[PDB]
RNA sequence: CUCAGCUUCUUAGGAGAAUGACGUAGCAUGCUACGC
RNA sequence: GCGUAGCAUGCUACGUCAUUCUCCUAAGAAGCUG
């Protein structure tokens, strides 16, 4: 059940974006939701997981947005 | 013998010819034909053989598109053509015949050389394009590759027939406008001459060589000169559509109508166009004996506002897009100066001006400020220019100072749910149910994205002599039900805490002008739009639902002043069609209580071999043409037969076009003019769907039912009933109720119908759809076509043949046919995916606790029920998931609440949620 | 319910048979006072009834009231709202050059597409992609609607000014488009 | 509910009602027992509906209390729980891409631009200490997000490049960290 | 953040039907007192 | 044998309380379909 828990971790993850007002910059919030889109648009599993780590590299690009220390322990 | 005869045939013109006969013999070939005589009638493609066509060669040894065809007959109609090509010689729009006589063994026999044709006549034209069939479009290639419209390899592309895929082909096709344009003109110069020369005959489409110089004077009686009736119903009412497909009247842009010379630069302050409409159409409809009223303000009945509009779709092609909307006015208002409204512009009705004008007026009601707060005049006249290159649809004025992009929510999460599925064997890898309906988030500028999809409603000028006659048919689908004009206390309205459109949802919703206003206003004011026309502002919001395509539906939320007239106007009927059971437009029949099985078994009726059919409209609103919605409005507003005059008739069919059809979307803060299509926010959108749609259908059995051979149909009461269909759509100018009634009969018997919206389900007898005497799925591809202008996939058509299993989809709910007390019926399941997707993603972060909301898990259970006997067990588990799902919620409930505050909730009334009983109640017919 | 006249003689009735019930145990006394007090209780639940009936039309009465007075209330808002709109959208537009306009039209009546075309001294220009920028609002000056245009602003999809300057093709990327370009009317 | 006073006549007429049928005293005694457990039973019955519809009250009021709070509290509290409920899916994932670029930003070493997808592009990530340079970087290779970049400037934080081979075990303490190293997909 | 249809659930109100209970009026029958 | 009052049984009408059920007006939460 490796594939279908992908589709949805890519959904939160675009919800907590969407909280850290990432909506203001046009182009990353552009980003953001193509690869969102791409996603949950994803027959195959490689793709939705290469997908899933640049959208998780945009979350993890804010410097103090989210406290990786904080969560990760 | 062969080359003496072909030695003639190439005579004084100094040509050189390849022959394509054999032995001088006759060359039988597959040619369309619009023929109508005492035996078969109707535009279908016959085999010709009759003829023998040699190729002409240019210098170089090169085959020139020109052909000397060579026919063979008798004397007597040798003698009959001689007479009459002489008597129209000098006309210079007729193929250069030339009359000789051969001998072959030991008798002579006369030849008619017609000379310098062309391979294709007009007929092929307009049959390939009007009955299309990916399959075997043959006529179609070379057509357009013969006459430079594109290049031979150009249909190597993926979909280069496709309207939605490459609109590219809008201009391929357009670069056929010329050659139509002067068709056009070359048959009025043929007229002209017949009509000087005294020669009475019918003019058809399949002797029309594609250059224009018409070739067969076989049926041509004469009369004294001067006295010429050229019959061109059949002809210009079989090439409308292909009239506007190829933008044939384009080159009417520019300054002496050449092509290379610059626009012609329209004064913008004109808006009154009657005289060259009228020149237009003295210049190429000469002929079409029916009066034709620019303004259709001066019509005479739901018939003729069809005819004056059909053309004005037309002549409308040529005048600048900024001349049509609102025509504005200065009234003065005690001395303060407005910008109203006083009239429209339509691209179809014509001119329309008001009747209530009142300069200097002292005292502004309620009504008064609503009707102007409405009108697009001071809104687009007080804001500044703007010019939008996001879309392609014109744009008016900027309201804001900047533009407001609005982005779309990716969707909550429900994470207890989903680990409960998951922990119940669910979302396996490579299990036949998997999550696949999501909550698609778009960028900031999805709004305009999703408005600029109109740029696939292009101007569609509808076969008139068919339409005609299909508005009847469609008509006798809507006998059954009763409607009128109702007064302003008689009306029904859901919910009134819905917006109201712009500019009325700056302070309030609509429960605020509902209520504000007496009905004694809220019915002067529908008495006012039945004498004016009042522009309306739309406001296209986005809807936030769950899809399985990241489309984002913008749905046209229509001001207070338009729903709340429309409402008055349509209502009864509205009603009256949402409480019929039994009928084609299945509108307020539910699926529960076996109200499924009742539908499919209605369907059922009688039809001697069911095949069932089904066909889903790509952008169903998006791609509607003007006519068609024009007419499913005045099929709606026929029922108005005593309430409402002809003109108060016309002018509610004014202000729903103005409201509804060409109106001023606020797209975003932004004031965009729509190209056409229905705005699906209105009072009658699922009924003008409807409406439509049986239309659509309705239109493909006409032509499926012409475009036979007529000689192959061995049952001869069908022969005879294509035979009169033909003269009644082509030969009749009144309706012809006795006939209307029996082919309303005969589609009743031989294909049943189901209509809902834009999702239709045909129960068509198979053998007559096999041998063409009913419609089929191409004969519906074709006139989605040439009248909607998208080709319609085999992914939206389904086609069933074992009867037991039901439709394949109708409004998504597949059916299957299950046991339930001793009978079997038709229950609709959804698909499983739905579901899971509308359990674990949901729209609001409230929701997703759950605990508090067990009322909507009892909901989708409901809807889940069917499932549970699906022959897979993977569907079948999807709804015992829901069952211990909710067994989870209560327990939860009774826990969380024990411990904040001690009261165990009283049961024996919530136990019924986690059993099948109160599901499996849901869909027996006892209710 | 201590009210109404009956109330009192269903009282008194009461009494009455609580004071004969001991006098007499049965026979006329008991019979007689059971009478009376069946036909008082008969007549204070008719009472009760005409009340509980009254008093909720007269609640009725006053929930439809001040329903009727605050849709009025909420009318003349919206009245006022709708009036002060006007004169607001009716004191902007150019009536120096909406007046000229209309002046020369030949009915009085012209179409409204034509009204911000040619009467309205600005122009928001969206422009999705470079390319476009290129070749339509390119400079500092552009012509558009026959009349010819300076620009005063550009900025982006995040209403952030951007400088002319700034906006090439080597830097376009770096940019949010689509560009909302505001112009002013240069005669 | 046997918990009011008017259920004690229930059991009062009832229980004489009992020594009635056995005893069979006579019909008169029979009729004036059915009389009075009548009306005992309607005031019984009477009082159980009072009951019954303040305890639906009652149920109805605390279960709409409990609904709103609990709305609040979750509206009010989504802010950390959508990050917490994000990093538990991430961790409970277990890919190794996710895992390396999640552990490597824990530390500091964050990318300064989304992670390319394509053959080679370009990606900007900063470096706080030497030990997380050693743990991910050498020489030209880098190894950040499970896959092999090109490095071709590390940049120090005064944007001053600095030759690969300044940066070496004890060094370090005179370069004034944090770096930001470029690289590209190497595929 | 539109038009329309359908369905689930909760409360308020109105009408109707059935059952139980109380009370008043009227009628059929049985018995004691006063009457004839 | 008949009448008045009283007691007992039965039936008709009317007025209240309660339970259940059905339908219909309205308000609120929710789901699905085009
Ligand atoms: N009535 C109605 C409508 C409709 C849909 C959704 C709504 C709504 N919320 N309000 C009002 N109307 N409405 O139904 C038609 C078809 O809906 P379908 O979901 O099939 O969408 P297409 O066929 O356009 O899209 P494709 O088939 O390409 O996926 C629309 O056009 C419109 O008129
Ligand atoms: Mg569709
Ligand atoms: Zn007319
Ligand atoms: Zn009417």
């Amino acid at each position: 059940s490796k594939m279908s828990d992908v589709k949805c971790t890519s959904v939160v993850l675009l919800s907590v974006l969407q909280q850290l007002r990432v909506e203001s910059s046009s182009k990353l919030w552009a980003q953001c939701v193509q690869l969102h889109n791409d996603i949950l648009l994803a027959k195959d599993t490689t793709e939705a997981f290469e997908k899933m780590v640049s959208l998780l590299s945009v979350l993890l690009s804010m410097q103090g947005a989210v406290d990786i220390n904080k969560l990760c322990e | 013998d062969a080359q003496s005869f072909l030695n003639r045939v190439c005579g004084v013109s100094a040509a050189r010819l390849t022959p394509c006969g054999t032995g001088t013999s006759t060359d039988v070939v597959y040619r369309a034909f619009d023929i109508y005589n005492d035996k078969v009638a109707g535009f279908a493609k016959f085999l010709k053989t009759n003829c023998c066509r040699f190729q002409e060669k240019d210098e170089d040894d090169n085959l020139i598109d020109s052909y000397f065809v060579v026919k063979r007959h008798t004397f007597s109609n040798y003698q009959h053509e001689e007479t009459i090509y002489n008597l129209l010689k000098d006309c210079p729009a007729v193929a250069k015949h030339d009359f000789f006589k051969f001998r072959i063994d030991g008798d002579m026999v006369p030849h008619i050389s017609r000379q310098r044709l062309t391979k294709y006549t007009m007929a092929d034209l307009v049959y390939a394009l009007r009955h299309f069939d990916e399959g075997n479009c043959d006529t179609l290639k070379e057509i357009l590759v013969t006459y430079n419209c594109c290049d031979d390899d150009y249909f190597n592309k993926k979909d280069w027939y496709d309207f939605v895929e490459n609109p590219d082909i809008l201009r391929v096709y357009a670069n056929l406008g010329e050659r139509v344009r002067q068709a056009l003109l070359k048959t009025v110069q043929f007229c002209d001459a017949m009509r000087n020369a005294g020669i009475v005959g019918v003019l058809t489409l399949d002797n029309q060589d594609l250059n224009g110089n018409w070739y067969d004077f076989g049926d041509f009686i004469q009369t004294t000169p001067g006295s010429g009736v050229p019959v061109v119903d059949s002809y210009y009412s079989l090439l409308m559509p292909i009239l506007t497909l190829t933008r044939a009247l384009t080159a009417e842009s520019h300054v002496d109508t050449d092509l290379t010379k610059p626009y012609i630069k329209w004064d913008l302050l004109k808006y009154d166009f009657t005289e060259e409409r009228l020149k237009l159409f003295d210049r190429y409809f000469k002929y079409w004996d029916q009066t034709y009223h620019p303004n259709c303000v001066n019509c005479l009945d739901d018939r003729c506002i069809l005819h004056c509009a059909n053309f004005n779709v037309l002549f409308s092609t040529v005048f600048p897009p900024t001349s049509f909307g609102p025509l504005v006015r200065k009234i003065f208002v005690d001395g303060v100066p407005f910008v109203v409204s006083t009239g429209y512009h339509f691209r179809e009705l014509g001119v329309v001006h008001n009747q209530d004008v009142n300069l200097h007026s002292s005292r502004l009601s309620f009504k008064e400020l609503l009707v102007y707060a409405a009108d697009p005049a001071m809104h687009a006249a007080s804001g500044n220019l703007l010019l939008d290159k996001r879309t392609t649809c014109f744009s008016v004025a900027a309201l804001t100072n900047n533009v407001a992009f609005q982005t779309v929510k990716p969707g909550n999460f429900n994470k207890d749910f989903y680990d409960f599925a998951v922990s119940k064997g669910f979302f396996k890898e490579g299990s036949s149910v998997e999550l696949k309906h999501f909550f698609f988030a778009q960028d900031g500028n999805a709004a305009i994205s999703d408005y600029d999809y109109y740029r696939y409603n292009l101007p569609t000028m509808c076969d008139i002599r068919q339409l005609l006659f299909v508005v009847e048919v469609v008509d006798k689908y809507f006998d059954c039900y009763d409607g009128g004009c109702i007064n302003a206390n008689q009306v029904i309205v859901n919910n009134l805490d819905k917006s109201a459109g712009f500019p009325f949802n700056k302070w309030g919703k609509a429960r605020l002008y509902y209520d504000s206003m007496s009905y004694e206003d809220q019915d002067a004011l529908f008495a006012y739009t039945k004498r004016n026309v009042i522009p309306t502002i739309t406001q296209m919001n986005l809807k936030y639902a769950i899809s399985a395509k990241n489309r984002a539906r913008t749905v046209a939320g229509v001001s207070i002043c338009s729903t709340m007239t429309n409402r008055q106007f349509h209502q009864k009927l509205l009603k009256s069609i949402a409480a019929t059971r039994g009928a084609t437009v299945v509108i307020g029949t539910s699926k529960f209580y076996g109200g499924w099985h009742n539908m499919l078994k209605t369907v059922y009726s009688d039809v001697e071999n069911p095949h069932l059919m089904g066909w889903d409209y790509p952008k169903c609103d998006r791609a509607m043409p003007n006519m068609l919605r024009i007419m499913a409005s005045l099929v709606l507003a026929r029922k108005h037969t005593t309430c409402c005059s002809l003109s108060h008739r016309f002018y509610r069919l004014a202000n729903e076009c103005a409201q509804v059809l060409s109106e001023m979307v606020m797209c975003g803060g932004s004031l965009y003019v729509k190209p056409g299509g229905t705005s699906s926010g209105d009072a009658t959108t699922a009924y003008a769907n409807s409406v439509f749609n049986i239309c659509q259908a309705v239109t493909a059995n006409v032509n499926a039912l012409l475009s036979t051979d007529g000689n192959k149909i061995a049952d001869k009461y069908v022969r005879n009933l294509q035979h009169r269909l033909y003269e009644c759509l082509y030969r009749n100018r009144d309706v012809d109720t006795d006939f209307v009634n029996e082919f309303y009969a005969y589609l009743r018997k031989h294909f049943s119908m189901m209509i809902l919206s834009d999702d239709a389900v045909v129960c068509f007898n198979s053998t007559y759809a096999s041998q063409g005497l009913v419609a089929s799925i191409k004969n519906f591809k074709s006139v989605l076509y040439y009248q909607n202008n998208v080709f319609m996939s085999e992914a939206k058509c389904w086609t069933e043949t074992d009867l037991t299993k039901g439709p394949h989809e109708f409004c998504s709910q597949h059916t299957m046919l299950v046991k339930q007390g001793d009978d079997y019926v038709y229950l609709p399941y959804p698909d499983p995916s739905r579901i899971l997707g509308a359990g674990c993603f949901v729209d609001d972060i409230v929701k997703t606790d759950g605990t508090l909301m067990i009322e909507r898990f009892v909901s989708l259970a409901i809807d889940a029920y069917p499932l549970t006997k699906h022959p897979n067990q993977e569907y079948a588990d999807v709804f015992h998931l829901y069952l211990q799902y909710i067994r989870k919620l209560h327990d939860e409930l009774t826990g969380h609440m024990l411990d904040m505050y001690s009261v165990m909730l009283t049961n024996d009334n919530t136990s019924r949620y986690w059993e099948p009983e109160f599901y499996e109640a849901m869909y027996t017919p006892h209710t | 319910f201590s009210s109404l006249p009956s109330y009192a003689a269903f009282a008194t009735a009461q009494e009455a048979y609580e004071q004969a019930v001991a006098n007499g145990d049965s026979e006329v006394v008991l019979k007689k006072l059971k009478k009376s007090l069946n036909v008082a209780k008969s007549e204070f639940d008719r009472d009760a009834a005409m009340q509980r009936k009254l008093e909720k039309m007269a609640d009725q009465a006053m929930t439809q009231m001040y329903k009727q007075a605050r849709s009025e209330d909420k009318r003349a808002k919206v009245t006022s709202a709708m009036q002060t709109m006007l004169f607001t959208m009716l004191r902007k537009l150019d009536n120096d050059a909406l007046n000229n306009i209309i002046n020369n039209a030949r009915d009085g009546c012209v179409p409204l597409n034509i009204i911000p075309l040619t009467t309205a001294a600005k122009l928001m220009v969206v422009i999705p992609d470079y390319n476009t920028y290129k070749n339509t609002c390119d400079g500092t000056t552009f012509t558009y609607a026959s009349a010819l245009w300076e620009i005063q602003q550009v900025v982006d999809a995040d209403s952030k000014i951007v400088q002319l300057s700034e906006i090439s093709m080597d830097n376009s990327p770096n940019l949010a488009w689509p560009l909302i370009v505001t112009a002013l009317r240069a005669n």
